[PDB]
């Protein structure tokens, strides 16, 4: 049954596309999503692999035999029209080539032509990191052909269009899987209008890294600072070197926290509770500063004040903040 | 104290070959360019032989063809084979190194220098 | 000459041979034996979840059209002819960007026995997926698999299967560890069926025993940790006081703790939990913190700001009820939570 | 209707010659240029780059190429391209480059009835940067595309923009986290080597960088931490352990916010504007740690043996001056580099 | 020309897939290498990357021609239709044959059919580095040249000239270590599938010293030294024997914590490890000190050496500077 | 049939040609004349000792078999063309990961002249090796080599040779510059030859000369280093009663010198000795240190432990230390006269 192959390419002309001035092909896509990567916040990236399937009818590789169907290697993918579908939101994609391509290629006698290859792409994912780090994100998958406009190829999901693995072994460190959509749009562009097939993964950040990392020691170290109100006046080197380090901590910990960010030039949700944090830490020792100046050159009752001010003023804003990023 | 300490012959036959030698101590130069010079009476240095780290032998125009260098990188040394000497090579062969910073031919780039050996070619 | 009869073996092989279609196409199955040699199992990165190892992945099946009478039974031939011949599409499933060989010619090896039986072996450079639970960090233990079975080709048409007793069939180089921070425990093989969307897959699978070495985290995390925890201890021994003294341990080394808290997620993925080291650090800062929180406690009771003399008994002060205790109870209780703590996770 | 098309790609490719331009020894092809910015991944200071990916399209008219009887735009599979000839165009800023290779090479051939072939490839070029970061980070920056053929003169080529102001789309729907994109221009000219004259395109940028972070992390930390410093005035001088610590710790913690920005930045020769900054408030900390030694020194040493030999006139008199000579820094520093 | 129909009849129906003698001896293929440079050899990846003038020599009598006096030096695209052997490195991490301007090839027939195999090899081969006397310790980083398809039964190996086949490794200069010795190994290696030929140059890399005694000792002597400025400042000033202490045992944290970012995550302490924890112990001592006498003359106060309050001042004063000088004795001995 | 002409000479050029043997194999040498335009002289990485450059490298030789007669001149041909003639496998002796472009097509021209002169350039980003001599570090100078020459072809079959006067050979374009830290002062051009163990060789040379601009380290390293030699200055100017704060200069300034030297030799090799700049932290790092020494020595006569209250004149007071008057003039002349020594070694150099 060589023969049927033979007869099969004899003739075939791949640089044309079927039905070249008939109609469009519709061309059935089907994407089983392997694994999703680390959604790279610095680059903006997020890289998934894929086992991505087309089904089309090419009336030329129709034949008459018994078998019904050829599944077949990657040796004769270079020898049929195979559709031009680049990933449109894609920065370093890659087929795999190991140990052979790993392409996969089944023609049926009726013409219609399966072809699945395994892909892995570093799409891009625009993070609008305001509520930082409280964010939903839908990082979009987006693919169409090159060359082919609306007129020539148009493209269309099943209805098992989007297959989803077991969601343990995804390297989502951060995000966890919350959603999963589809849409069919037209793009236009300068060669054409494109049909541009496009995936959305929803992801929602677990918020449990930045609440060991940032949010705990610098509350902790808020009340660091409190520590020096029940420390006596008079006091003078105690009370101001445990002003200072409290300042010096603040600094470390406002630098370590936008390691993970990028250089956004906005105010997020983190970073507005970190300047806040400064300013608990601030005016503990403009506290003091104010305290040991007007009793030693009522404002004499201050610390009986500020043991009660500065807790209630705190944890007054921790019922503003985590409310107005979790509610309303 | 880096000496570069030289060796050879005074006195040579015209049409004699010679083997001056310039060993090494102090410093490790098997990253500097050890190069050989030439200073006639009444005449200022003129450049003789040059071996860089990779083994590239730059040769003086008037001198090529006559004059080998070889370094020993091991013994941290190098050798100028004199021949085919005629009686206007008569002077006193200076060794140098160093890295050449506006040079390999100028004799202003080289830091470290040898004593010097009278070569006499008699005819 | 002398080798124009190997060459007439060799072009009478390809004559009518078509790679394009599996041997036994209608008759039967393609029972390829596989066989792994691990030269060398890479190190294990935490920051991706993957490892590294280099192979020998050696493969064997019959193929009936290959068949030949020559002079000699096994044709050691060279990798360019199994580029000619069907070769099957094994892929790793949980792999990534993993390399083949290509110094100085591709590394690959084709023998043609006289009964049509191939030995096309490879030298790969495998980065497989290992997912990590690292809730024991760092007194834990991974099972990191490899999983590989054709693409093309279904339970129906290629079967794999291993040779010489399953569990004897990977083995590992001895003088090829190349791990400096796991231990390799032995593995453990199996064979499975995949069900996919286009059929069902023969899938062999390899599970490589890891377990982590302790001791760069006891030195570099652990002993800082707890040469601080004792360090703010010491401010008990003071007098009442030396107030502008003793404010200097209980900041310093709140500041102390909270560098190694930073410095010590550094060596993790950002993972959104906390790992068993992460719950040494927050009970070795409960205790620094409270070391604070006693001081300020016993300088809210003291009255006299001048210290004792060495020639008296003026009212001086006492030595501090609560001190004389919290020298007992902060000692002992970070003495009670290290037999918790190190007798809970090594196991 | 399908064997017609098949017969007349066989002859258009019949005895093609791609080793020879159109007109090849006539009048230069006119190539015209067409580029759709994706988008602008990274601009890194520290490589001097920044990485661009774009659909760039190319205009040519080659009358070999020129069939007759199908009334289509015969959009061919892009392994043709491979058996035409395409311009020798090449980027002079490009330091590493690649035409993308998923699921296939993405290009296009749309061979055009009249002979008109359209070219298009999804480029990711890290093309080179030289940045004047004298006013980092209150700057704008001129970051350039040099499109060039190579091996054929303006007496064999010739380039322009498709519509010369509208060339290059997608440039207003670029988000760069950081930077700004103001303006864009286009730019057609000639060069002249040892081999010949040679035709240029040129697509600039002016990337505007925003000051959104450095405030945050630099600026704002470095204002509070100054004022913190001044907390020594109001305290008494016969704390010595007191004044000490504040202007001790703060030298500190000037010092380990310049020790961070060095990490970022590049072997820069020249005090930037930010290094005209951490060093400025560097000085009224170190001012206000020896305004204190000027203070313990006449109490105690002038002792026994603006106004002066006062201590608490000094006291007074540098309240009110370091927040009007530190208020004066910042207006001279926030209206020369704005 | 007449050289252009002599490789004409050299390659007419020339079989590349057949070794030369295919049913008879093993070919002898004599390889010779010269090193170029020894670019990086990072503790942290574990590995070092080799560039070298790779050369093999063999003979095919398949490729013998008469008449022509000359050694026919080859384009480098001939090497694609002649045999060559498939030699591998085991330790091959990430390699490259470099191909500026052309792929750097070199194909020079002789007329008795010995062939010339040029390659210019860019390797990063593996070496798993014994930490524990770091940065004192010596290396070892091999390089296993080994052939993949062909048993012993097929092919042989052998360095020419003996002990004169690597040469350059003289002409090398790294900034870290210092090259002592190479050697030569010829032997046979048994797999599963047959006996392997394999050829291994090894090296002896110790490291020099001079860089961690700047980096990382000669700080830490001097801060260790600073924390026994406490034994003659005087007892009362309790802010001041304190601040001393605090930032010593912060200042051997930097060292510690600075140290970490440029090294592997070993397991084993290392003589730097060894150190720095040697010399924590003489900071942390030290103020433990004062504790004890803040405790005998205030909390012992009102109820070797004596509890005489400067007699543990005077006491410590001369063992701790005797002590650290004694730890440094057993150290610089026991590793150096 | 317009453009058949052309098309009859290419493959009347290709018929008896062999691109394996090189032009006049046992005739004679092959002179190969070469010219190199830099376009950009890359970013110098110390921590790896190498370079960057950008280069339109030129050849130029002789080739018999492809003499034609035709209406032109000179045939500017593709890239193609250039495959199936021969081209000589020149090389770089130092080059570390060099990329030749094909963006978007392989950037090589060639040039059929009517009498067989060739034409071939290339766009390479050689990456090439540097050898430095960092001991006068920042403060120095390197001579970083361009070195290339013929793979398999000895000096008896292929000879290089500069065209037009080798000096001005190699020019550098004067809009990329590429260099941040470094510059560049100008390149010198030899020609050499190697003794491999193949055979003699033709090697061209170009030594690169650079100067590293200091501005960078002064700003990060020696700034920082003053100003902290200066802070622990300060305390020579308190009274010795006050030792809770001048404890607290002469330690910090040791924690800060700490942190300066530590981190000032990141993004350099691990070198085996000290440089320049080593040895002005570690002077630096002796006037902090003893700094402290000399205060153990006021606390170690000081009697009084009270200071003076204002009310009185010289209860007994402690008087101003005579180590302290000595020592707010020679701490700052000492320093000043080590910091004119330093600055006047190395600047003349
Ligand atoms: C005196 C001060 C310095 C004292 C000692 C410094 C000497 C090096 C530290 C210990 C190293 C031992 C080690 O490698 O870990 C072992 C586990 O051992 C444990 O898990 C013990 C748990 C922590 C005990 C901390 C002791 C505190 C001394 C107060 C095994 O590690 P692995 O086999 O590599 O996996
Ligand atoms: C205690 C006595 C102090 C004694 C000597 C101290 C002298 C200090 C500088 C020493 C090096 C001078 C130098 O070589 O200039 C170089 C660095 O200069 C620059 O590129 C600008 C860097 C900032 C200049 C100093 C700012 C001081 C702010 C507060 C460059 O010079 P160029 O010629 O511009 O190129
Ligand atoms: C986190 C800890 C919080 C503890 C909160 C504890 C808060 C609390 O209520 O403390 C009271 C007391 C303080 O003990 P302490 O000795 O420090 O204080 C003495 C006490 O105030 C006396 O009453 C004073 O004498 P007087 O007759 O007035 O003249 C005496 O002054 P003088 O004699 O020098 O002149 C003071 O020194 O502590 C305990 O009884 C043991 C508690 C052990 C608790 C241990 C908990 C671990
Ligand atoms: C690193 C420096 C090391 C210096 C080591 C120096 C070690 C050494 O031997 O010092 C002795 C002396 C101490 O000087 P200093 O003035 O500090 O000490 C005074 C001295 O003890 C008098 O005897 C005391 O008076 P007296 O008893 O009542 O009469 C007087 O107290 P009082 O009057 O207030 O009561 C003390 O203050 O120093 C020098 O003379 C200058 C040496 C300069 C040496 C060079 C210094 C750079
Ligand atoms: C084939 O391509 C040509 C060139 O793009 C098309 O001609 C253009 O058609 C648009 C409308 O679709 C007009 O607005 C332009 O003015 C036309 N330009 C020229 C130069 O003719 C042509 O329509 C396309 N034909 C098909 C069938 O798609």
């Amino acid at each position: 049954v060589t023969v049927i192959l033979n007869n099969l390419l004899e003739g075939y002309d791949n640089k044309l596309r079927p039905d070249i001035g008939v109609k469009p092909t519709l061309i059935h896509t089907d994407m089983y999503v392997n694994s999703i990567g680390p959604v790279n916040a610095i680059n903006m990236e997020y890289t998934i692999d894929i086992f991505f399937a087309q089904t089309w009818y090419d009336r030329r590789l129709k034949f008459n035999s018994t078998i019904k169907v050829l599944r077949l290697n990657s040796n004769m993918v270079g020898k049929i029209w195979i559709p031009d579908t680049f990933f449109r939101n894609s920065k370093k994609a890659d087929a795999h080539w190991i140990t052979t391509p790993n392409r996969m290629l089944r023609i049926w006698n009726d013409g219609r032509v399966l072809y699945t290859l395994r892909l892995t792409i570093d799409a891009e994912c625009q993070l609008q990191l305001h509520n930082f780090p409280m964010d939903e994100h839908s990082c979009p998958l987006e693919f169409s052909s090159y060359g082919y406009p609306r007129e020539e190829i148009v493209y269309q999901w099943k209805r098992s269009s989007v297959e989803v693995g077991d969601t343990r072994s995804w390297r989502l460190y951060q995000f966890s899987f919350v959603g999963l959509r589809n849409t069919t749009e037209v793009v236009k562009t300068t060669s054409g209008d494109y049909v541009v097939m496009s995936v959305y993964f929803d992801l929602s950040r677990r918020m449990g890294y930045f609440t060991i990392q940032t949010y705990i020691p610098c509350t902790l170290i808020v009340v660091l600072s409190w520590v020096s109100f029940w420390i006596n006046k008079d006091a003078v080197p105690a009370r101001t070197s445990l002003g200072i380090t409290t300042v010096l901590t603040m600094t470390t910990l406002s630098t370590i926290a936008r390691k993970s960010l990028p250089k956004v030039s906005y105010v997020t949700a983190m970073d507005l509770f970190v300047s806040v944090c400064f300013i608990f830490v601030f005016s503990a020792l403009v506290e003091y500063g104010t305290l040991h100046y007007f009793v030693s050159n009522r404002i004499a009752k201050m610390d009986s004040y500020a043991r009660i001010f500065f807790p209630t003023a705190f944890c007054l804003f921790n019922l503003v903040y985590w409310v107005s990023y979790l509610y309303l | 104290q880096v000496q570069l300490q030289e060796s050879g012959g005074g006195l040579v036959q015209a049409g004699g070959s010679l083997r001056v030698s310039c060993a090494a101590s102090g410093r490790t130069f098997t990253a500097y360019i050890m190069a050989w010079f030439r200073q006639a009476p009444g005449k200022e240095r003129e450049f003789l032989a040059a071996m860089d780290q990779g083994r590239i032998q730059y040769y003086g125009d008037s001198v090529r063809g006559r004059f080998t260098i070889s370094r020993d990188y091991a013994k941290n040394s190098v050798d100028l084979q004199l021949d085919g000497l005629r009686p206007e090579d008569t002077a006193v062969y200076y060794c140098a190194a160093g890295a050449g910073f506006w040079g390999l031919r100028t004799a202003s780039s080289y830091h470290y220098w040898g004593q010097g050996t009278q070569v006499t070619v008699s005819s | 000459d002398n080798t124009t009869v190997f060459t007439r073996i060799l072009d009478r092989l390809l004559d009518g041979y078509d790679n394009r279609l599996r041997p036994g196409l209608g008759e039967r199955v393609t029972e390829v034996k596989t066989d792994i040699f691990v030269t060398s199992f890479g190190p294990v990165s935490d920051h991706d979840m993957e490892y590294t190892i280099d192979v020998f992945f050696r493969q064997s099946w019959k193929d009936e059209r290959l068949k030949f009478k020559g002079p000699m039974t096994v044709l050691r031939l060279n990798n360019l002819m199994a580029s000619k011949i069907w070769t099957p599409d094994t892929f790793f499933h949980n792999g990534k960007k993993s390399v083949a060989h290509n110094m100085t010619m591709p590394n690959k090896l084709l023998r043609i026995t006289e009964d049509g039986t191939l030995l096309y072996t490879m030298r790969l450079t495998v980065r497989a997926e290992c997912p990590m639970h690292l809730e024991d960090f760092p007194m834990d233990a991974h099972a990191c698999p490899l999983k590989f079975g054709s693409y093309a080709y279904t339970r129906a048409e290629v079967v794999y299967e291993w040779t010489r007793e399953p569990a004897r069939s990977v083995v590992v180089a001895e003088d090829g560890s190349r791990l400096n921070q796991y231990d390799l425990l032995g593995q453990t093989v199996d064979s499975g069926i995949v069900q996919s969307s286009t059929g069902e897959y023969v899938v062999m699978t390899t599970h490589f025993h890891l377990k982590r070495k302790i001791g760069y985290f006891v030195i570099q995390t652990y002993l800082p940790c707890i040469m601080t925890v004792i360090l703010s201890q010491v401010s008990f021994w003071l007098n009442r006081e030396s107030v502008p003294a003793r404010t200097v341990f209980g900041v310093t080394t709140v500041l102390t703790m909270t560098t190694l808290s930073i410095s010590a997620r550094n060596s993790l993925p950002k993972v959104a939990y906390a790992t068993a080291m992460d719950w040494f650090i927050a009970v070795c800062y409960a205790f620094v913190f409270s070391a604070l929180i006693e001081f300020a406690t016993v300088n809210y009771f003291t009255k006299r700001g001048y210290a004792w003399d060495g020639k008296s008994v003026k009212t001086f002060n006492s030595v501090s009820k609560i001190d004389r205790l919290s020298r007992i109870a902060f000692p002992l209780l970070f003495g009670i939570f290290n037999l918790v703590y190190w007798a809970t996770y090594l196991n | 209707n399908m064997s017609f098309v098949k017969e007349t790609v066989d002859k258009l490719l019949k005895g093609y010659d791609i080793r020879l331009r159109p007109d090849f020894g006539g009048p230069p092809v006119c190539v015209g240029m067409n580029i759709d910015i994706a988008s602008i991944d990274m601009v890194s200071e520290v490589n001097m780059d920044y990485t661009l990916t774009m659909y760039f399209q190319q205009y040519w008219r080659d009358k070999r190429l020129a069939y007759s009887g199908i009334p289509l735009n015969l959009t061919l599979d892009n392994r043709v391209a491979d058996q035409l000839w395409v311009p020798d165009t090449y980027f002079l800023n490009d330091k590493k480059s690649f035409v993308h290779g998923v699921t296939v090479k993405n290009r296009m051939i749309r061979l055009h009835p009249d002979g008109t072939v359209l070219y298009g490839l999804r480029i990711t070029t890290t093309a080179a940067c030289m940045m004047d970061l004298r006013r980092y980070p209150l700057d704008e920056q001129n970051c350039t595309l040099e499109i060039e053929s190579y091996g054929y003169t303006t007496d064999d080529i010739e380039f322009y923009w498709r519509g010369g102001d509208k060339a290059v789309t997608g440039v207003e729907r670029i988000e760069l986290p950081q930077f700004s994109i103001v303006e864009h221009r286009l730019v057609s000219r000639n060069v002249v080597f040892a081999t010949g004259a040679y035709p240029r395109l040129s697509l600039s940028f002016r990337l505007k960088r925003n000051i959104g972070y450095f405030i945050l992390q630099t600026y704002m930390p470095s204002i509070l931490i100054t004022i913190l410093s001044w907390v020594s005035f109001w305290i008494n001088y016969d704390a010595s352990a007191a004044r000490v610590a504040l202007g001790i710790t703060t030298v500190l913690t000037m010092t380990t916010i310049n020790t961070h920005l060095r990490e970022t930045l590049p072997k820069i020769p020249y005090v930037k504007a930010i290094d005209m900054y951490l060093m400025g408030c560097f000085v009224f900390v170190f001012l206000a740690l020896l305004e204190y030694a000027f203070v313990n020194y006449i109490f105690f040493g002038r002792g026994p043996q603006p106004d002066l030999t006062d201590v608490n006139a000094i006291d007074r008199w540098s309240r009110i001056v370091f927040p009007f000579t530190f208020s004066l820094f910042n207006l001279v520093y926030w209206l020369y580099y704005v």
